[PDB]
């Protein structure tokens, strides 16, 4: 989590309009006041935010797939007796 | 399984769990049957409709003893 | 105008043993088993006889009955009884609306509707075209299904292959439809009658769609409010902003088309 | 259904959904994975 | 006159027309006052149309005012159903009201006859408008208890 | 004849033989059981 | 299964609500069954026969 | 209490008062595949006696007729309901899972919501209504004499066609319009290639009905809809 | 097909449900506090274009 | 029974089968197996993969089949728990 | 629950002898407008439990279905995990057989 | 306005004074 907040870009133009704007006419309750909002449910984002989403996890997947790659008969006696050379070759 | 001890008949088939019941516990106020199985999860059941009534899930490892 | 006359006046007794070294006849499901399955479709003997209404259709003891239904014998064309049958022996006409759980044929549907499409189709879909196979002799196949076909009922869509005999006409009720699907089997052009699968044709798709939200449509407006009925051609014959202020003195859709008790209109006439 | 604790499915199911740009959807089946496994904090994270 | 409405979905707050209708307001503020409403279902909500609630037994019948069984309203022509968000009380005859009330979601110009009106929402609507959006079963019942925790007058 | 043994013939003296030379399928399909056979053989001698 | 015997004069019975003019012809009608309604009544065989 | 089965009067007889019996687990559902009651009356005296046939689950889940399966709000099949309306998703045709979706859905529907409220089926039924209404209301020149004349000897930017006196629409609709103008024999049409050709039982009732001339005709597959295309330029 | 076809189609064997008439056990998303609303009825085009 | 077998199927799904002094070594060797999963399932302490238990299970057959052979069976990267159940399953199998 | 269980008792235990119950019941029934018209007058009906033939088998074969979804599961309220550290992940570490 | 309830009800102002549920 805090290697994906390293890898952040926030504080957009959005935000500072969004913290100025309706706070002006604040006749009842704060914008950031949560105790009782209501508002919260229907927050649909906008286009940007929703492709940032979803190039980050597809660079995020990219790099998992990137990161991620005789004494045998087969490739899996080659795979087993890597496993026992890892096991027991300290014995 | 709940057995009529007269009739030799199941019945009752107390299944909610999802691995083997390895405690069990009866008793005469409702809920009567405890059971606890393989899952870390206890159960309180209700004889007369054969159901659940709550789910235990504190447990971490299979509860093996009910007292 | 005169009463229905019997077909055959003998009766079509059952005596054949297929294959004679390696058939044997099973009590329980009545057939003979055994010998080589010898074919899926070889087997079909070409109905001996055939009937049209011109000479055959007229009066029977079943006219009487509201609800009665057509003799499985007339349409296969060996109704020995006469105008003595407890059956129509006449050919459906428009208004002949049946029971969805009766065939319109007097039979019974299923919901399965086999793999074969054989006898009756299912009541779960609703195809007035079947597909008829048989001969394919010369380019006016087309003309000849249409003579052989517009004596049994209303029709509305033709399309015959031309590479081989394979037609699809679709008919305009069930009853004539189904009427013709029964009593053309295995008669000449033997004719191999079945029910018509899913049309693959998106175009043929949409366009069976549509004609099904039309008839859907013509069935219901009888039940819609008068109000709902008129408004349907008032708006499109009339204009709307000279209404709409008597509107606005006592206006949306479920509101104001909507019967029942306690409705908008009857609270107002209550006043 | 076969087994709810396998944090590894909630977590492929959450980046399936997300591939596809459902966004209420993914936050409906996060809102299930969080009231069913609170302790988790891989859940938490990804949510947060 | 002022009445906040601590419901379950949110908060509502209530101005009484002390001016236009004194008569059914003051059983109201002295019901906020006494404050028996607590927990009292809204047993009726239907989609733009009410929500309906008030009653002890929560069987949609019943609920006593100050004056104990009925009282009689008064109307006067000004008064109209023309917005979403008025408040007015309930009647089962010419003048049956209960201590019951709703909240309107829709212009209902052919209910402003026998029914009266005696409230607007200034705040707190749009709980109203998700309060539409409840489930409900084949009556026009909400399925889960829709109670109301408190209200005091203000 | 509900088990589409039809190649089995039951003599009106209740003795069940083949009409044929059975395959190894067949014969496993037309085993029956000590009820069917118990009855059979009751049958005959209320038949003699 | 009302358990407690009560007078004649409070059985009015009023639903008290401004009566939905939302609900249709076909929820008027109180029932069990998706038709209508049907109960228990025990009519002896011979009049519901002549009847 | 296992009390009724839900059937409409228009198949419960005209008559208010009607006997019936029930015979429990006497069929398998036909649609869910589950054992149920049947139920035996009699419409009216002199036909046969009807049966229910398919259980209670169902023509509730369905909002139908258990007898008749005409739909208890508007009447008319409930296929084509289903078919045409398009309230609700409906199930597969698949034994398996239609038996999986009808136990489920009527386990779901038991506990106590409803599937089908009337209400939406109105404003569905309006709605088609109004879509009906709505629905009531030198590449040219080398396609065109590209094969005509071939056919024309084998046997036999606008172009205006002639008229010669030489001696989406169904076929019904030809066949009550030329019924005035002579007895019909076959009405051979075909819509991708447009052409209708009618017989009659006297050339002269076919040459006074072709005399009415002043949209009309007067006299493989894709190879007979080469003409059809002039309708695009015609 | 490629000369002229009488539109061959494959084979199902008698005892298979097909997976290709419906879902093979048809278990739809719990609701939960977020409508999805528009987010698949605003975009069936979607459902059947990406398709 | 032979017409409700007829007329309704075999309804195979859903019944015992009583153990028939031939089934009697399978079945012991089921539930000392299953005996085994659990004892690894619980000793195993949290978030430590536990998808080990086969390769135990081979280690308890590898230990059965020594035994029987009369041979030491030592296991040098075992860990102590896993070796000490091990031994104790083997001499409740050796003394049956 | 000794009334629950004796009737699921009496009912596993009825699943040979040749059942003989028979009386008919009359039941109140109102009709409510279906297809619009002008609804239908009230109607009782006669109901006769027809009685089954002692000689006949079962009427249609069992086909079994797959056991359906269970109740979704609880919340899990465990204990928060403790740390095991990379060391004591070696000392579990077991060598293939 | 045919919407009806898509979505499960909000989260509700419990009466313990707990915010959200
Ligand atoms: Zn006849
Ligand atoms: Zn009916
Ligand atoms: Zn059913």
């Amino acid at each position: 989590y805090n290697r994906g907040i390293r890898d952040l870009k926030p504080d957009y133009e959005k935000y500072d309009k969004d913290k100025k704007e309706e706070k002006s006419k604040s006749r009842s309750v704060a914008l950031y006041d949560e105790a009782e909002r209501l508002d919260w449910v229907s927050n649909k984002p906008d286009k940007e935010h929703v492709e940032r989403l979803v190039e980050s996890i597809k660079k995020q997947d990219q790099r998992r797939l990137k990161n991620t790659k005789i004494t045998f008969i087969n490739e899996r006696n080659r795979k087993f007796n890597l496993k026992l050379q890892r096991f027991y070759s300290k014995y | 399984r709940v057995w009529d001890m007269r009739t030799r008949q199941n019945v009752h088939v107390l299944s909610g769990h999802k691995s083997t019941v390895a405690s069990l516990a009866v008793q005469e106020f409702d809920p009567q049957v405890v059971t606890g199985s393989m899952d870390s999860t206890i159960r309180l059941w209700d004889l007369a409709a054969g159901k659940t009534l709550t789910t235990l899930t504190h447990h971490k490892k299979t509860v093996r003893a009910l007292s | 105008k005169q009463p229905a006359r019997k077909q055959i006046e003998t009766r079509p007794e059952y005596e054949m043993e297929p294959e004679q070294p390696g058939q044997v006849y099973n009590l329980w499901y009545n057939k003979w088993s055994g010998g080589m399955r010898q074919d899926p479709l070889k087997s079909q003997v070409k109905s001996e006889t055939r009937c049209v209404i011109s000479r055959d259709s007229g009066y029977t003891k079943a006219d009487k009955n509201p609800g009665s239904f057509f003799c499985l014998y007339f349409a296969r064309g060996m109704c020995s009884e006469g105008s003595k049958c407890e059956y129509l022996h006449r050919l459906p006409k428009d208004t002949d609306f049946f029971n969805a759980n009766v065939d319109c044929f007097g039979r019974e549907k299923h919901a399965d509707y086999r793999d074969d499409m054989g006898g009756v189709g299912s009541f779960l879909r609703q195809n007035y075209t079947l597909y008829v196979g048989g001969i394919t002799p010369t380019d006016d196949i087309e003309e000849i299904v249409s003579r052989h076909f517009a004596e049994w009922g209303d029709i509305e869509r033709i399309r015959v292959l031309n590479s081989r005999g394979i037609a699809f006409i679709t008919y305009l009720n069930e009853a004539n439809a189904q009427f013709a699907k029964e009593a053309m089997a295995h008669q000449s052009l033997c004719l191999n009658v079945r029910w018509a699968t899913t049309d693959p044709n998106p175009a043929s798709q949409a366009r069976n769609q549509r004609r099904l939200e039309e008839r859907a449509a013509n069935a219901v407006k009888k039940l819609l409010p008068k109000q709902f009925l008129l408004d349907l051609e008032e708006t499109k014959n009339g204009k709307s902003g000279n209404r709409k202020r008597k509107l606005e003195l006592e206006p949306s859709d479920d509101l104001l088309y909507a019967d029942g008790a306690n409705s908008v209109h009857n609270q107002l006439a209550a006043n | 259904d076969v087994d709810s604790t396998y944090i590894p499915l909630w977590l492929k199911y959450i980046e399936c959904e997300m591939k596809n740009r459902n966004i209420n959807h993914a936050r409906n089946l996060f809102d299930r994975a969080v009231t069913q496994l609170p302790r988790v904090d891989k859940l938490w994270y990804k949510y947060v | 006159a002022n009445v906040e409405l601590q419901t379950s979905l949110g908060k509502i707050l209530i101005e009484l027309y002390t001016e236009h209708a004194p008569k059914t307001c003051q059983n109201f503020y002295t019901l906020a006052k006494e404050g028996y409403y607590d927990g009292v279902i809204f047993h009726r909500v239907i989609p733009d149309f009410v929500i309906q609630g008030g009653d002890p037994t929560g069987t949609g019948r019943g609920g006593t005012s100050i004056y104990g069984d009925k009282f009689d309203d008064e109307i006067h022509s000004d008064l109209h159903h023309t917005g979403a968000g008025i408040l007015s009380m309930a009647n089962a005859g010419p003048n049956t009201n209960s201590s019951q009330f709703f909240i309107t979601l829709a212009p209902t110009p052919w209910l402003d006859g026998k029914h009266t009106i005696f409230g607007r929402v200034v705040s707190g609507l749009s709980v109203c408008k998700r309060m539409g959006l409840i489930r409900t079963d084949s009556s026009d019942r909400p399925i889960e208890p829709l109670k109301i925790i408190k209200a005091v007058a203000l | 004849h509900r088990k589409g043994l039809t190649y089995l013939h039951l003599d009106y003296n209740c003795n069940l033989k083949p009409t044929k030379t059975l395959t190894t399928k067949e014969r496993k399909k037309s085993r029956f059981g000590n009820a069917f056979h118990l009855m059979r053989e009751i049958l005959r001698l209320t038949k003699l | 299964e009302l358990a407690r015997n009560v007078p004649v004069n409070e059985m009015v019975q009023p639903a008290l609500g401004p009566a939905n003019p939302f609900v249709t012809k076909e929820q008027d009608s109180i029932k069990n069954s998706i038709t209508g309604y049907a109960e228990r009544e025990y009519v002896p065989n011979f009049v519901f026969n002549q009847e | 209490d296992v009390e009724f089965p839900s059937i409409c009067e228009r198949c419960l007889g005209d008559n208010s008062y009607v006997r019936m019996t029930k015979e429990p687990l006497g069929q398998e559902c036909k649609i869910c595949s589950k054992p149920c009651t049947i139920f035996r009356w009699i419409k009216e005296r002199g036909q046969k006696p009807g049966k229910t046939q398919i259980c209670v689950g169902c023509a509730r889940y369905k909002n139908c007729c258990q007898s008749c399966m005409l739909d208890l709000q508007f009447g008319l099949p409930i296929a084509l309901r289903d078919a045409a309306l398009k309230l609700v998703e409906s199930g597969p045709t698949n034994d398996i899972n239609r038996e999986f979706f009808a136990q489920n859905q009527q386990r779901l529907l038991s506990n106590g919501e409803t599937a089908y409220d009337s209400q939406e089926a109105s404003a569905a039924a309006r709605n088609l209504v109004k879509k009906v209404e709505k629905r009531e209301l030198v590449e040219s020149k080398q396609i065109l004499k590209e094969a005509r004349a071939s056919d024309a000897s084998l046997n036999a930017g606008n172009v205006s066609l002639s008229i010669n006196m030489e001696p989406e629409l169904a076929d019904y609709k030809i066949r009550k319009h030329f019924e005035q103008y002579g007895p019909l024999k076959s009405v051979v049409c075909s819509h991708r290639a447009k052409c209708a050709f009618v017989n009659f039982k006297t050339r002269s009732s076919a040459e006074i009905a072709a005399a009415a001339s002043p949209l009309k005709v007067q006299w493989g597959p894709e190879g007979e809809v080469r003409n059809a295309k002039l309708a695009d330029l015609v | 097909k490629a000369a002229g076809i009488n539109i061959k189609l494959f084979r199902r064997k008698k005892n298979e449900m097909d997976y290709n008439a419906s879902i093979p056990f048809e278990k739809k998303p719990a609701i939960g506090f977020y409508d999805t609303s528009e987010e698949d009825r605003q975009n069936f085009r979607e459902k059947r274009e990406a398709d | 029974n032979l017409l409700a077998r007829q007329f309704e199927g075999r309804h195979s799904t859903g019944v015992a089968k009583q153990i028939t002094k031939q089934r009697v070594d399978s079945h012991q060797d089921l539930e000392l197996r299953a005996a085994v999963m659990n004892d690894i399932l619980d000793m195993i302490p949290e978030g430590i993969r536990q998808g080990k238990s086969k390769t135990i299970l081979q280690h308890l057959s590898e230990a059965w089949r020594c035994w029987k052979a009369n041979i030491p069976w030592k296991v040098p990267g075992l860990p102590a728990p896993i070796e000490n159940m091990i031994l104790r399953y083997v001499k409740s199998k050796a003394d049956w | 629950t000794k009334l629950a269980l004796q009737k699921i008792l009496s009912k596993q235990i009825a699943q040979a002898v040749v059942q003989q119950r028979d009386d008919p019941v009359y039941i109140r029934y109102t009709p409510s407008n279906q297809m619009g018209q002008a609804l239908s007058k009230q109607r009782i009906i006669k109901m006769v439990t027809a009685e089954q033939d002692p000689m006949e088998p079962p009427k249609f074969r069992h086909k079994k279905v797959p056991r359906g979804p269970p109740s979704p599961p609880p919340p899990v309220l465990h204990s928060p995990p403790r740390k095991v550290s990379a060391q004591e992940q070696q000392d579990w570490q077991i060598p293939p057989s | 306005r045919s919407a009806k309830s898509a979505g499960n009800t909000l989260a509700l102002q419990v009466t313990s004074s707990g915010a959200v549920d």
